[PDB]
């Protein structure tokens, strides 16, 4: 137990994947679909309304106009009324 | 013409017209699926419907 044989140095065994990978951990590209055609969406953009069923609530960090997750949509009859008494319908 | 009731998502209006026959039965004259609240019928004949 005094000695520690089999030092087993690791050099190119970790370089073999690439050198910038051992300084920066790289990024994950999304999966490409077919019905989506060629619109390569990323993981930090959403310009359409989503559905909030058993999903997570997204967060925003700066600028970059985004869509939303619809929680309630309803149509009723538009009653006549303003912020006052002027209610002419002639 | 009518009003829009309580609604989820979106709605369309389906309207059909029936004409009472001479013996007592019914005759269907056309049908329409629309989105506008107001509809107009033109060139109608016979009596009650």
């Amino acid at each position: 137990g005094g000695m520690t044989g089999v030092l087993f140095s690791l050099g190119a065994s970790m370089v073999l994947g690439g050198v910038a990978q051992m300084l920066a951990p790289k990024a994950r590209t999304p999966r490409i679909q077919t019905t989506d055609n060629g619109k390569q969406n990323t993981y930090f953009s959403s310009l359409d309304n989503m559905v909030a069923q058993g999903n997570v609530l997204p967060v925003l960090y700066g600028e970059m106009r985004v869509g939303s997750r619809v929680v309630s949509q309803e149509i009723s009859t538009a009653d006549e009324g303003d912020g006052g008494q002027v209610v002419v319908i002639g | 013409r009518w009003d829009t009731p309580k609604v989820v998502k979106g709605v369309s209006f389906l309207l059909r017209l029936t004409v009472t026959a001479d013996d007592g039965s019914e005759r269907l004259v056309s049908t329409a699926r629309t989105t506008e609240t107001t509809y107009r019928f033109t060139q109608l004949a016979l009596g009650n419907y």
